[PDB]
Parts: C-alpha cells; structure tokens; sequence
C-alpha cells in the first residue's frame, strides 16, 4: 500500500552533521508517520522518532533530543533526518519506516535503509528468549517476549513480530500480539496478552532463517527485543 | 493624592489579532502550559516538616499519595532521593518509591498532617486509593513556587494556583496544567481547552467567571474533572463529557474536523457514548461519523494517540465494536 | 492569537513574559488612552430626529468617554442637522456625579438636551440612555467606534469591560472603575477607583464569583454598574446606596481619614448618609464610630475631601453640622 | 492661626525660568493647602493651583499646566513653584494663601505676594461694577453672577475678599453670607445659587479698596473681575 525509499549511503568525517532522507509514496495526511530507527551492525534495534510530511508532527525519544532533528517537504512527501555532532557510536545502519501515532498500527512498510559509517517507572523494556534457537524441518519453534510492564490498552496488545534476513529491511508477520498480516505464511503464529507474548513457527522451514524482534508501542518510547537469532539444523 | 498603586503587573503587551500595542499596569496572566521549558518548580519549603507528615500518615495507616497537578508529582520525583536519606538518618524501615502518571489524577480519601510508600504510578489493590493522601500541599510563597503542608481536608484544587480572565469578549480561565478559551461569536460558547494535566478535584467558584446558573449537566469539561462551574464552560449541543478521552493526560480539546472524517447530524444516529478514535488499533482512518442533536464544527481532541471525538459522535456506518473507545 | 509581551511585578518580585491576557488599568493612566468616535456621525443625525420627533427630548450618557465624545461631535451633528432641513439645535453640557439613567432610546426655537444638569423641562424619563455599543478598535491613544444598540436593556458595554485574579489578588475593570479584591484571611473587596460613576448594570458573563450573592451585601451597589460578586463583599459593611457617588471622581479604599479615628460602639448613631469629615467652612471632626462595622474603617476620597462609609457617624459632634450626600 | 511667608522679589529675563517659595506656620496634615494665585498689576486674579506640603497633593488649573510647576519640602512645610518658561504676560504678584480641598472654607490667610518682573532691561465670576466712587456714610452695592450654581451640600461656596493697594486680599464674607471674626456688621453679603450681591452701609474712611468675589464649587476655582471703590 505505501513504498518508502531512502538515501544512499553516507560516509562521512566525526563532528559533522549529516542529513538523510526517505520519499514516501502511498501515503495520506492520516497515516504517513515516518518513522526512524537506528541498528548496530547486528544488533537491537533503537527507535529514533518520527515525523509525518504532510502535518509536521514531530515525536523523539528521549536519548536522540539533542542528537536528531526531523524536517519535512510536504511537497514530494520527504523525510529528513539531522544527526548532530558525531562520533563512532552514530555508525549504523539507519531505517526508515512507515508507522502511525501511539497505540497504533504497526510498522507496515520499510524502506531499504543507509548505511552510515564514521571514520577516518520508565521504558518499557522487552526481554527475548532464547537470544539463540536452532531447529530441524517440520519442528515447532517458539519465540518469547517479556515486556516489564503491561503494553496492553483499550483490549488490544500493542506487540508485534518482526522477521530480519540479513542485509535487509524487517518484515511484518504478526500485528497486535496475535493478527497475520496479510501475506505471510499461516505456518507463523502469535499470542499472549499483557506481558508475555509468544511467537511461534510450525511447522518450520528452510526460509524461516532469520533474526526475529518484538516490539511494542503501548507508551513512547518505542522499544525492541534483543532479537531471536534462528538458525536450522 | 500622593500614592502609586502599582501593587500589580506592570509591563507593555502587543496584540496580533487586535493588531494594537498596550503598556500599562494590570493583571497578566500567562498561558503555562503552552511553554516550551519549564516556567515553574515545585519545591518544598522543609523536606522534614514533609518526613515527619510521611511517618505520621503511615502512622495513620497510609500507606503511598496520589498528586493532585502534575507539578505535585514532578515534584515528588526530585525530592525522593532526599526523603529516604533523612528517613535513612531518622532509621524508619520505609522506603519511598515514585512512578509516572496515570491519564486522570485520581484522587485519594486520606491525607497529610502538618507539624514501602507508593507515589503516583499505577493503581493497586495492596495500596488502594482508599489509603492514598491527596490535596494535602497549598502554596507558601515564590521562576520558584515553594510548598507547604496543608491544613484543612477539602476538595478544592489550590486556589493560589488558579487565574481567569475576560477582556475584548475572549474569556480564560487557567491553571499550572489548564487553559480554558471561551470566546463570543453569536452567543458565549468554549472553543479551545488545553490539558498538560487532568485532575480529580473541584474549580473553586470564587476563581470563576460567570459561575450563576449554570447545570453542571451542561459544562462541556466535568466539575470532577477540575471543571469550572462557568456558563464559558458551555457548548451548544453538546453535554458534560463524562467519558471523554481525559485517560491521555495531555490532551487537546477544540471544535473542528478530525482530520479525514466528516460530521453530519441526523437523528438517525446512535446515542452519545464513550469517546471513539478515529483510528482502529491497526491503523485504519474511520471516515463518515454523525451525532444526533450536537453542533458543528464538533468536539474533538487530540492527544498522543491519534483524534477523538466528543460523546455524542458516533460512526455513521461503521459499527462501534471495531473501534477504540476510552472504557 | 492573544496578548504576547512581558511584565515586571514589583510586589511579587519577578519577570514574567509569555502569552495569554493582560488587563490594564485604564484609570490610572496619565493620558486619556480610549476616545469614542461614531461609525457614522449621519446615521447619528439621523436617529436624533426620529428621537426628538417621538417626543424624546435629550439624552444621558452611560460612559465619561460618551459624553467626551459628544462633545467632540455636536459642531458636526448640528451642521449635518442644519443641512439636512430640520430646526433643532443641539446642544450637550457637562457631566454631574453619576450619570443618570434615561428611561428611552434612539433606535437603529427647538432644542434638544445631552447630559448638562438636571431639568424638569426634559426630566429623564424623556431622555434616551444605553444606545451605543462598541463596534470595533483602532490602534496606538486608540480610537473605540460605536454604533446604535439593536436593543433596549441596561447592562453596560461588555466589550469596555474585562475581569482578572491570580495571585489570590481579583480586579474588576473598566473605562473607568478599577475594583481590586484579595485574599487575607478572607475573600474581601479593598480598593475601588472611579473616574465615573454610572447607572448600568455589570454584566455577569464578566463578573467573578457570581453565584449566592446578596444585593444586600455587595459593597458597590448593583444599582451603580457595582459587580453581582462575592468579591464586593466587606465584613461588616451593607450596600452603600448613599455613599458619595455625586463626587463622580473618587477612591475606595480601608483607612482611617487623615486626622480622624473610627471606634466600635453601640452607642453610636445609626447608618445614614455618607459624611463628611471637614465641615463645610473647614473644620475637622475628628471623633467617629460605627455600630457593628469592622476595622479599618471604609473612606472615599474626592476632590473636596474625605468621607467615611454610611454606618461611620460621628462620635460626639451633632450630625446636622455636616455635609452629607444626598446631593440632588 | 497660620502665618504665610513668601519669597523676595524677582527680576527675570524672558524665557528663563523662576522658583519662589511659601512657608506655612501653624499647619497641619489635615488642613495646610497653599493655594497659589497670578495677579497682574491691577488686575484680577488667576487660580494657578495648591500642594500640600504634607501630603503631596497637587492640582492645577488646566491654563498653567505647561507654567506652573508645584514642589514641596515635608521638612519646613514649604511649597515651590516653578514657572517654566517666561514671558512678559507672566509678570504680576504672585501670592501664596491657605484654602482647603474642593468646596470647603476659604482663603483664610494670605502670604504678602511675590513681585515678579519679566523684563530685559469653568464657572465664571461677572462682578459688577468694575470702578464705583461714594460717599462717607452712603451704601456701595457689589453684584456677582456666577455662571452655574455655586451651591451644594445647602452652602453656597461663594465669598468676599476686600484688596487694599499693595497688600494681599483680606476675607470679608465667606459662604454667601458669613461675618469673618472682626469684620464689621457694615459689610454684608447674600445670595444664593448664582446671583450674590455684596453690600457695604455706611461706607467708611478705610473701606478704599479692590473687592472680589470667588467660588469654591469646582475646579478651577475662579474670580471675578474685581470692583474698585474709591472714595469722594
Ligand atoms: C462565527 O460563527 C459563524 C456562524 O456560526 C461562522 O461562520 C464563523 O466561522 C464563526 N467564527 C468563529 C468561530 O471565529
Ligand atoms: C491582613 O489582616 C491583618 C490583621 O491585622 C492586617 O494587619 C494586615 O494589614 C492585612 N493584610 C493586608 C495585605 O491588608
């Protein structure tokens, strides 16, 4: 429904600022929240913020205020991100997705990401287990995710299931704890409620390699699991 | 005479819409919730004039506190650290913990005296509101605001917080987390209400302007909702908004068009209920909405989530079951 | 879309600046900082004929700044009266104490009468009174354009008048009154400057604490445009329908009158009219008191000196020696 | 009961600036308004304003608001004026009295008047007549019109001031129709409202004078012409 394409890669000096950008296609005034997101070369993944073109809504989470600074053009429906003053930290690959206000939705669609390298009473924190699963063919492979509070509201559970084959974008396969979304495989199943959630694979096959996330937009900040690595036997 | 009344704020003021300049001498009240940094700081006048109502109220069998405004628990977040030291000092094994805020400021039925415990967070069966202390702070003195320990158990918000004014037919009234617009255009009506905080207890009458003949059934913001008893807190066609979507905490209230939808007003429409979203929780924009007797443009707010709209708009088609509702 | 600037509050000891309302005191102001001007000085002309063909023979002003402006006005009025075929001359005069109602009004040799003294030739039942509302602003001085009031009713121009409390400090303001309220041990009326005094009613849209009031018991009288408030309350102290209201110009406040003191005792004489406390060549009397008022004691301040509150009488001088007002 | 002492004589260039001074004896808080008045060399007299030196109060009259500035001392209770810029209209005898607030007594003593020479090198009052001659042991009859009533409170704020040459007016009637203490029952006054009429029987040897009369209903407290008898 929406395509989402950003930036080349970018490689650039410590302490200059770099801007990146992300068209949107597909989208209206009501939806069309672009979202960002930072990865280390394998690993979580951090939610920057989000703007959305058309009403110059802006949200950052907290550790990126000083750090990133979101603008827009309303006309092409372009995103742009400011990173600051940087350092070797800032080295990661940088995603921009499509997404919506707070318990909302899920993120969609993504695009295809930039690569930047340098050189010359709180969150709402998502546990993953196992860190690591290997599994045969035909088996049943189970994925959990803890949240340390509720991220639950209105009846629904605002969790979600992302799959990551490497060197690309995620994928959606289950929205609010336990909806397919359309398009993948029956074979992926989600369920849980308030703070403990499961994914499940069954039966398991030779594609289902890949690195699997929950993430949840219960509260700002929105926060990711630390990835289940599956791997066949 | 010989005297020069400048007990008051003096200073010069520019006006866009009017598109006048006035200096003078008067009463200047600012809008405090619409800043981009922090204009006020809660502070206690002595932290162990507070440790000793703390240990006297668990004393009394209370075991935590529900803050009243936001700057109340904001407050309670710095000034944790210190009151377990001098409790760590005065060795009584109770420790203060403090969590966020809920949407309302619940109020509890215990209180303060002058001379583990739960601040704020979320609700408990083990620490019911029936034992929380709430309302106990009133103003001291003075940018700074110093606190103190409160006499009298009522459930009137600190008047020494509250501010109204009505001038060139545009009325306000305003508060730490408050700013009520009310405006004439044919008759006296709400237009704008901005929300940093939602709280629990009652507008004294004596801060209100218009406060005559009034039916609380027809205040737009509900008097338990910190609403003030007020013909500007009036909007014609629409009732008290009992089940508005005041569960944000920050929200903004004004009439006009959620963004996508439409209002139509047929009788045909269902009965006003709890406030709806436009938005399913997958993302889906809900487009044609009704109300049966209200006027437009409609009530609706807008928080952190997405739109919502006032009691009495419904969906015109879609069934209610498959939207998000503040229960 | 609302007031932006700064401001320095000398008591409270801050600099604040931001948004939101500003309520100044446009009574106190050293230059005249409103003047009234007609939209349509014709149109004017035009509801005086129907006025003095219907038998209403002048008119009284509600506001100082009308009468200022008619004042300004009539040399036009009359030229536009004269080239439009009509004998009637125009002719307005100054302004008494209060301003006193008219019983008429206009609607959107000979002579016809605007405010002057008093007179039985054109008594005020024949004269029209509250016809103008304010119609829009200019900038700066500032200029208030006023056009005829589509209805009959006596409440006061509520565009001219504003409301304010913060700080537990409420005001009550307008073209020409300035009533302050504060909070010391209790909710009470302290000060109240007039440049006018008027016979129009306070509107209660812009009226504070305006539930469960007793006319009884408000201070300044409903009667004299006085705010149906629990703010204009005073312990101990009724309406004061005849306090010194003729000065026309004058300032309320709580305080002894220089050289004078007020005691608390039930001997002495009943509330009456309000007195002054220099006789009329110049003596002082400097022994008062009170039956049940509370302390310190209420005063008006005029032009022609001091006055004490209706229920302040003299201790032991004979009250038949003092001015008094029940000036007609 | 209160003694007035003005400043010395003053010769000024036009357009320089001048302050003179009054200082009150026998003042109190409550009382003690100098009044200050403009008399140009024969002529009547201007109401220029008053200063309580201990309060502060001050009031002009709106034709010396750009003149005349009033300044005081708590400490010895004196008033100033200062007379901005100057021009010969400016030179008369200035003279400094005691008078109260609004419609209250009269000018009841007077300082002797300032000369001030500028050199290089409204209710108003109609006195009648202007000039009278007569005869010892016969009657001068004075008439003031007033342009609108002078009464209120049942007083009539109207009053006598007889002016011999080269001395400050002295206070014959006060209030329409009082004797001051030691003025003689030959002079008397009535009226009432705004026709008043003074009258002197038998004129005597020391009655030459200037007579005026002067309100004290609303401001600007005004005079009127004057009346100078002559004898024969
Ligand atoms: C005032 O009301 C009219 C008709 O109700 C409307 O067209 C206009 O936009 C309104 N203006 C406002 C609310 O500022
Ligand atoms: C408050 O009341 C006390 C009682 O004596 C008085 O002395 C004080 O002046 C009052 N405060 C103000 C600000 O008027």
């Amino acid at each position: 429904e929406v395509q989402l394409q950003q930036s080349g890669p970018e490689l650039v000096k410590p302490g200059a600022s770099v801007k990146m950008s992300c068209k949107a296609s597909g989208c209206t005034l009501t939806n069309c929240f672009m979202h960002w997101m930072k990865q280390k070369p394998g690993q979580d993944l951090e939610w920057i913020g989000y703007i959305n073109p058309y009403n110059d809504m802006t949200k950052y989470s907290e550790n990126f205020k000083g750090k990133a600074t979101l603008t827009s053009d309303k006309s092409s429906s372009t995103a742009f991100m400011e990173l600051s003053s940087l350092t070797s930290e800032d080295s990661a690959v940088y995603y921009c997705a499509r997404g919506y206000l707070l318990r909302t939705g899920c993120f969609d669609y993504w695009g295809q990401g930039t690569t930047l390298t340098v050189s010359s009473g709180g969150n709402i924190v998502l546990t993953q287990s196992p860190a690591s699963l290997a599994v045969s063919l035909g088996q049943r492979a189970t994925i959990s995710c803890r949240a340390s509070e509720s991220v639950d509201s209105y009846g629904y559970s605002f969790m979600h299931w992302y799959q990551q084959k490497p060197g690309q974008p995620p994928k959606v396969l289950i929205y609010l704890a336990s909806n397919l979304e359309s398009g993948v495989p029956a074979r992926f199943s989600g369920s849980g409620s308030r703070t403990d959630f499961t994914l499940t694979i069954d039966p398991v096959e030779a594609d289902d390699a890949a690195t699997y996330y929950c993430q949840q937009n219960n509260e700002n900040p929105l926060t990711f699991g630390a990835g289940t690595k599956l791997e066949l036997k | 005479n010989l005297y020069f009344q400048s007990n008051a704020d003096s200073g010069c003021v520019v006006s866009w819409k009017n598109k006048e300049l006035k200096c003078g001498s008067g009463i200047f009240i600012t809008d405090n919730v619409h800043t981009w940094t922090e204009q006020y700081k809660f502070q206690p006048e002595s932290p162990s004039k507070l440790a000793s109502a703390i240990q006297k109220a668990h004393e009394e069998g209370i075991c935590g506190i529900r803050s009243v405004t936001r700057l109340e628990n904001l407050m309670w977040k710095q000034i944790t650290p210190e009151l377990n030291h001098i409790l760590s000092e005065n060795e009584v094994k109770l420790t203060i913990m403090t969590g966020d805020i809920k949407g309302i400021m619940q109020a509890g039925k215990r209180s303060l005296r002058p001379q583990t415990f739960l601040i704020d967070g979320p609700e408990t069966a083990e620490c019911p509101n029936t034992n929380r202390a709430w309302n106990s702070l009133e103003v001291e003195d003075y940018t700074n605001i110093w606190l103190k320990l409160k006499e009298k158990q009522d459930v009137f918000c600190d008047s020494k917080l509250m501010s109204a004014a009505i001038k060139d037919n545009r009325a306000v009234h305003a508060d730490m987390g408050y700013w009520i617009e009310s405006a004439l255009n044919d008759t006296w009506k709400i237009e704008k209400a901005s929300f940093i905080e939602v709280k629990n207890c009652h507008w004294p009458k004596s801060h209100t302007l218009w406060s005559n003949g009034v039916l609380e059934s027809e205040m737009i913001i509900p008097k338990n909702l910190a609403g003030p008893v007020s013909q500007h807190n009036y909007r014609p066609g629409y009732h008290t908004q009992i089940t508005g979507p005041w569960h944000l905490g920050k929200l903004e209230m004004d009439f006009d068009f959620c963004d996508g939808t439409t209002v139509v007003v047929t009788e045909d429409c269902g009965n006003r209920g709890p406030s709806l979203r436009t938005t399913t929780a997958s993302g889906k924009l809900i487009t044609e909405w009704c109300c049966r007797s209200c006027t437009l443009p409609p009530l609706r707010y807008r928080g952190e989530d997405g739109c919502w709209y006032g009691m009495e708009i419904r969906p015109l088609k879609e069934k209610e079951e498959n939207l998000v509702n503040s229960l």
